[PDB]
């Protein structure tokens, strides 16, 4: 009955039931394989975690498009029923993707759902507009900005405007792994994969975001009071100095991993540039920053800074991003599927046998 | 991807 | 019972009971579609104004000629049920028309008021001739200049002198789309059709009418005293120079836009020429401006100059321009309405079904 | 002695001296800087289309503004003491222009040549009036549509109609960033500078324009016929199927890309309509298609279907756009510029140093 | 029926069937051949330690290599049919080594097996993690120093970690020699075959780790309190200082014998290290010590001290050297043999014939 | 004056001046301690290697970084004074490093020249791009492997492309330490310090790159025709079968000594993916290995059959191993320093002195 | 363009 | 280094 | 109109 | 050993 939400993000796995206000099941999405000879020939999520020491951990999702699907498939069986303990074909299923992927990646999924799970309908939804659901709103432009991929959607008043949403690569893994360079040079190493989880774990606790990201370096230059300790899974002390900030920094300077774009916030800044401007103005009112990589202490300030310089003077830029931002997207899905109006757009396994693949771009 | 980028 | 006047011009909408000083319903004559996906199918005035940012905008109106009468009819349903609150069935209706419209227009709209509202009778009437009985006189020139059409027609002593009437297309549109051409070479953009609507909103606020043009462009070269500012939705900026009156300078000189025709000034000229000699003293010292375009400041002065110079020695001319001049054919209506000599002219329902549209030429 | 013709046009800048029937120098008009750390500051031309890879590329023209002075000097610096070889002082010179561009833009060039290359004397002609001299006619439309900037200039019997004029900022580079769109759902990505580049060359080989776009959609889905293989620098294989016309089909509707507009034929059709009739034939006979984007092979035989239904029938469609039409504009400036009569017109230093930039507005 | 188990250590032969808790047959891997004229041509295990005075004894195996085929066949022999009272082609055998011991070993002891004792299958496993099994744990790291020779293997979850195997020649034997010649300068003398039996005894009664070599130093110094008393088999009285402890501590300190090798405390360590960080914790918390060298007095103690100074604070080591260490092998392989997984892995007779001896090594 | 070029690699010390062709102080990087009794504290270079057998030796460098500052700076001292027989305060010195090796590292050194040897001016390179001026190329690829570390620097036109630099810690002492417990399993046994070197003897001498590695494998096993033999120091003859080519095999599979990174040939791959597509092609024709480990016979061939394979078909893949590769980055560092144009880049000890030890970082 | 559009 | 690997 | 002009 | 220590 109930319908399933199921985020698949390229970081986390994050599924559960519509109605409630957290997904029950939220786990890495990844695959572990022995790197060394011996018993499981893989370990998924929490179980790659925990053996990851011996383990090559693979993502199956990257920015946003799935290139592994023996892995991928392999999730989803291990979610439905060993983390939801649930038969797919009792319930209709929420999934979720970025703008802009590859057509192909969206079909193969669905080809998927009606084979392999046999689901009795599903439907897949841009995880931007969910999260515009979460935040109550009918008018304001998602940035969503996780793992995987950023992406930038204006909506107004209930419609969409498709010719001035943006993509940007740029996301969680790729600060991930400038970090690990930084890492490098402040004296530590860090290049197994088993580490770079480790990595991952001292980004989410010690970063934050500078608001003058050049006063924050003289600063730290000046002295050792930003400097903090973190300890390693075997005792050893990391001492890390204003690295807690450079990382962070390059959502707003790209061209720090070498990229041509510019940072989030003109990123932002050009979708409303391309809206007409008869509603720029509640577009500045209304920015909502979701998705992990928003989570940054901080971030919301520096991005009110940022655009205030760049939109004309008086248009207050007011930057929602509540608490929970991190699960926004699931929170939407929960809603959407609960809505009664929505229940039409079901994708039923009877419509896709007739028409074939090509139906789900609708 | 199949060009441009990896995936 | 109290009849209702409707004044259909092709700008604004304005609609009230006689009786009354004042419409009680005055919106745009617009109706919007969503340009892109996303919730009506349409929006009408007010809210069309409202989300324009993602509308298509149209007219249904053009010249004083309906063009699209599913979009006509539809304004006429709004205002009667969402703007008025009222059963049209309940009360006569007054439907105003410019001079020469098409015939076939004229009884188009007949026909669905006797067919769609099943109104109980109804008269239509010309917008200058009220005019003239909202300015209190039975002698003089009324020249209607709004959006759609301008026109006029010299009345004398209660009698009409239609032999005399001239048309001229060039109106408040015209000087919109001008304007857009010229706000180009100052260095800006509007070419959507929201932009029209902005474009519209400055025109009414900083545009004037020069007294001697060519002067007046000499002095706006001269210094920046005459540059305003203008505000846009989005905070920016717009700094306009001569632009101030070089846009309304059009209605005295028409070729500016590529027409033929004489500007207003000799157009008024000319119809008094085509009246017999005996009544045109009468008539330059009676002349009435009405409509929205004779809103610009000054502009009276310089009609009275171009008149005064075109005009025999001695004729005084003068022209009355009243406050609430914009209102002036509406205030008409209600007086007509409440007139009670009048009531002989309504045409019923019964009248209609029996001769047929063609009675409404009488 | 020689009068010197230079082209800058948005995508390619085409200079050579007049009286050759042929541009001796065509080069992109992108002025490159270096996007990491290393040897010059900057790349011109085809210096920068070599070496793109490690630049990042500016256009500094846009929609036929110049938005970059620093630039665009840079480049006709280079132009001229690179490309051709010459000093300016020693030859009058002919630029050009795109309708309704800002007179700030106009002046600002005319000043840059009378400070910086000490230009003898100069002049700035419209590009579609040079395009109709290159077709040897006195009447017709001519269609420009380039990189830039698409216009329509109606000329009859050797006289303007500028009442007439249109001006549509879809054009070239619109195409190219729809298309990059399109390649991703493909399954490809262009998102850098120099990949920009890359995808413009498939453009220019591989899209065509369909007769009938629903049809040839409709074949597309039917089978793999129509598919192109395109090789990328890098050896790999792009697999082309609709795209090869989708992209292009923008042009004849641009809600493909959100605007507002409608396609260039009901462009065209509209500036003839705002003439009038009595040359409303010999314009129908004499269309003249030229500029980059009407080498699209097919597109005048879709022209000519579109305006077929939208003319009143019997009314001979004939569309000119002959081979080289990409050059024509320049041709058209060889051949004013070699016109004996034509040589009153030129701008002296003299006069302009006497009267100020506002000289050129003549 | 019941697999039988034989320990080939370089010190004893530990044999017997599995399922059983203890060995059944224990003894000296010894062969003694008659020093002087005279009757066997030579006597194994307790026979020659019961005549070793008149004997040249001799071990076939050196440093977990067999140096001497005739003798370790010959052991075998008596094994089997004098000691165990069993014809070897009744049971499946489960023979050991250590690790990277030279291929030609193991091939070659299968080879006997297969040929003079024609064993219906067998299987050679390491005996670091037979221990492993013996202690009830999946993850620890498993320190065997016997006689023969000393190796460190760690094991994480059920998985072997090859890349970070230790062996260390030091053992039982060398510490023997080393206390031989300590005992010299103490006023002994211990040189001959027999009398290396004899020191080998004592050092199992009197000597102990102490827990600060330094200050136990100080103190045998400082007084008689640490002296023994040990009666030679003829009677005399041995006493014994310092050297009850200054010989095994050439465990912590190789360098006593003129070794390279850093003690096997930082050989422990340094096998830690060379595992990946997230394993680290679980190892340290599970070190397990077995075989004969680590039945010395206090030894877990020492071994705890040396590695909480070399591993990071907060590190919890701990150290699990539990009563019969001493047979923890034996005791793995009776675990083993009766583990009906394991049965698979046997190599059977037939297998070997078509392969050829390279089929150990899997 | 003429500069000094000064190689501290992690295997040998490369020494001599700017403007030869040649290196004239080549020596091993190791200090050595007598570890018996018994006359110099330490001994260093060629002297340790001629008493190695009654040392302790070690390397004060490890993969890159220097671990032990009192022998390092031994070894520059005895560099300096002893080889070449020169007071460092007589010249300007080059040193070089590899890329990302801790910021510390490389003040440290930088502290050291201007205290202890009290440098006029010094400049520390990377490794790598001075191995590119040596091959006489602008652009390409360096792939420097030696004892120390693997890296691989993308160069274009003379411009950097740091994003794309890879590490790898895997290089020639781990190629070494494997080759000895391959030895182990064959017969042989080598632990100590000094038999290390001798290992590293064969290695140089006997081992080689096969080309399909696995039909090598097959063949080695089907006879002796690939035996050789190696007479040790003392005499004795080692006979070596397939370890002639499954120690370098290790490059190109990781996995054999536990790593999780790819092999060389895919890091090199890697790197140029990270590339924009502009330059692929560049890269791929121009491949450069330098470095002591690309000495192997036939390391080219098989590279170039990995990467043909990798690559796109068509992209000719060109690599250029040239005679005397193993002194390629020495070479550059000679011509370099003789650079005119690069002498504004030495930093002077005023200038240190003023700034302080992140000067270098530049 | 100063609004309307970039340019 | 002073975490991961040894230097 | 339907002819002369647009409308 | 055949090398490296007796073994
Ligand atoms: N406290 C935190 N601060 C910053 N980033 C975080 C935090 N917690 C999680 N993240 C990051 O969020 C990403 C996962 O968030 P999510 O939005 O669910 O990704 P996705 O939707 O792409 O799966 C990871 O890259 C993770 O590092
Ligand atoms: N302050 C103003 N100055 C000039 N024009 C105005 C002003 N206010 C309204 N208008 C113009 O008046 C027109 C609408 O007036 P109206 O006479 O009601 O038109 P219509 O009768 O054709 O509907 C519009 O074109 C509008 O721009
Ligand atoms: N074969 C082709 N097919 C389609 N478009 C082309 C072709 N060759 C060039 N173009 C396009 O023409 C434009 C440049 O033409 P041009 O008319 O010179 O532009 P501009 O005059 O604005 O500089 C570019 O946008 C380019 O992609
Ligand atoms: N009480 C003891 N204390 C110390 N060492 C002992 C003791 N008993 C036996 N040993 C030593 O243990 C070694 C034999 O143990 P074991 O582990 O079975 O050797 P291996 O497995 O190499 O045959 C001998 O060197 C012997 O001296
Ligand atoms: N003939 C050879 N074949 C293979 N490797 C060699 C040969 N000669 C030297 N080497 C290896 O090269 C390394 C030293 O080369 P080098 O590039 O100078 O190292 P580094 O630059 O790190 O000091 C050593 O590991 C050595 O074994
Ligand atoms: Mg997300
Ligand atoms: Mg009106
Ligand atoms: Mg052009
Ligand atoms: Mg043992
Ligand atoms: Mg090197």
């Amino acid at each position: 009955t109930t319908a399933l939400v199921c985020d698949n993000g390229s970081g986390l796995v994050k599924a559960g039931f519509a109605g409630d206000d957290a997904p029950r099941a939220v786990f890495p999405s990844i695959v572990g394989r022995p790197r060394h000879q011996g018993q499981k020939d893989s370990y998924v999520g929490d179980e790659a975690q925990s053996k990851r020491g011996i383990l090559t951990l693979k993502y199956p999702i990257e920015h946003g498009i799935i290139t592994n699907w023996d892995d991928m498939e392999k999730i989803w069986h291990h979610t439905f029923y060993n983390e939801l303990r649930v038969a797919p074909e009792e319930h209709p299923t929420l999934l979720t993707e970025a703008p802009l992927n590859p057509k192909a990646n969206r079909e193969k999924m669905t080809q998927i759902m009606f084979e392999t799970f046999n689901v009795p309908a599903m439907y897949v939804a841009i995880q931007a507009v969910l999260s515009l659901y979460a935040s109550g709103r009918t008018t304001g432009i998602v940035l969503d900005s996780g793992d995987g991929v950023t992406h930038n959607v204006p909506i107004y008043e209930g419609y969409a405007l498709p010719h001035a949403i943006m993509r940007l690569d740029l996301a969680g893994r790729d600060l991930t792994d400038y970090l690990m360079k930084i890492l490098t040079e402040r004296g530590y190493s860090f290049v197994t994969t088993a580490e770079r989880e480790i990595v991952r774990d001292i980004k989410e606790k010690l970063c934050y975001v500078a608001l003058d990201f050049e006063n924050e370096m003289a600063t730290a230059a000046s002295s050792s009071s930003l400097e903090k300790s973190y300890e390693l899974p075997d005792g050893q002390v990391i001492t890390i100095g204003n690295e807690r900030f450079r990382c962070p920094e390059t959502l707003f300077q790209p061209s720090f991993i070498g990229m041509e774009s510019a940072g989030i916030h003109e990123t932002t800044y050009n979708s409303i540039m391309k809206c007409d401007i008869d509603i720029r103005k509640d577009l500045y009112a209304n920015n909502v920053m979701s998705g992990g990589t928003t989570m940054y202490p901080g971030i919301a300030d520096r991005m009110q800074k940022e655009i205030t310089a760049l939109a004309p003077s008086t248009m207050k830029i007011k930057i929602i991003a509540p608490p929970e931002r991190k699960y926004s997207v699931w929170i939407g899905g929960s809603i959407l599927a609960s809505l009664s109006t929505f229940q039409q757009m079901w994708i039923t396994k009877q419509e896709y046998d007739e028409a074939g693949p090509s139906i789900v771009h609708r | 991807w199949x060009a441009x980028c990896p995936a």
